Parts: C-alpha cells; structure tokens; sequence
C-alpha cells in the first residue's frame, strides 16, 4: 500500500544514520545504490573494495 | 537489469564520470564488475557483524559519549527488525 514507502523511508533514514556514526562518506543516494545491490547478493567486501578503489582513483583524476 | 543500473550509477557518483561515453566510466565499470565476479570472500558471519556492532556501542560508553551510544543503540536495534540486514551493515563497517 501506501505504508510500505514510509517504512522504506524510515529504514533509509536510520541507515543513513548509521553510515554517518561510522563516518563511511556516503550519501543517502549512494547508500540506496548500496542497500539494493546487497538485497541483490553482491558481496559486501567486494562493494566495499569497489568503492574505495573507485575514491582513490578520482581525486586522484 | 536494475543491477546494472545501480552498478552504472555507482560507478557515476562514486568516482565523478558522469559521462558514460568516457572511455574511463566503462573502466571503471570493467573494474567494477570483475571485482564483484571474483569469488574471494567468506559469506557474512552475521554473529561476527553483532560482534562488533556491539563492540560500537560500547567504545562509545566507555568515552562518556552518551548521546552517541544510545542513538548508536537504537538505530542498529531498530534497522535489525525487518540475510541482508547483515551484508549491508558489513559494508557500513568495511567503509567505516
């Protein structure tokens, strides 16, 4: 119904609330990115090796 | 379908190519992908995970920061009620 995308809401925001205590540098748009492809079985510590390569190679462009 | 997607917008935000016909956005994509092909790690140890969330909470109250604590608390007790809770908190953790 329309209950489901304020639960979804709800959950994003305490998630984004997590990352920002962990101090990981993501934004609510990227941690989107982020929760779906866990949901779609990448595995964690390779997204996380992707993503740290991926800001180590940018500022440094 | 919508993996790719994500995985080309990952790609886009994270390392600033907003421009998919720069030959380095579909390197990084290469790179991106053949990272998640290469099988090299255990699965999430979801006990590991409460571990160390718990390990979190209490670094935090042993330096007095109360208000970091119990939010840190809450938030993790209230995402963890509805395999993926785990796999997205091992990411949070790795990027930490």
């Amino acid at each position: 119904a329309a209950a489901n995308l304020n639960a979804v809401r709800e959950t994003m925001d305490v998630l984004l609330e997590i990352s920002r205590i962990l101090n990981t540098g993501l934004d609510m748009e990227t941690l989107s990115i982020c929760v779906r492809l866990c949901e779609q079985g990448i595995n964690p510590e390779a997204l996380s090796s992707v993503i740290k390569e991926l800001r180590k190679a940018t500022e440094a462009l | 379908a919508q993996q790719e997607r994500d995985v080309r917008e990952l790609v886009r935000g994270v390392a600033g190519l907003q421009d998919e016909a720069d030959p380095n956005f579909q390197l990084a994509l290469n790179f991106a992908w053949s990272n998640f092909r290469f099988h090299r790690f255990l699965d999430v140890n979801s006990h590991k995970i409460e571990k160390t969330i718990e390990g979190i909470y209490e670094k935090f109250v042993i330096h007095s920061d109360l208000s970091k604590a119990a939010s840190w608390k809450r938030l993790t007790e209230e995402f963890l009620n509805a395999d993926a809770h785990y796999s997205i908190l091992s990411l949070l953790l790795c990027l930490s």
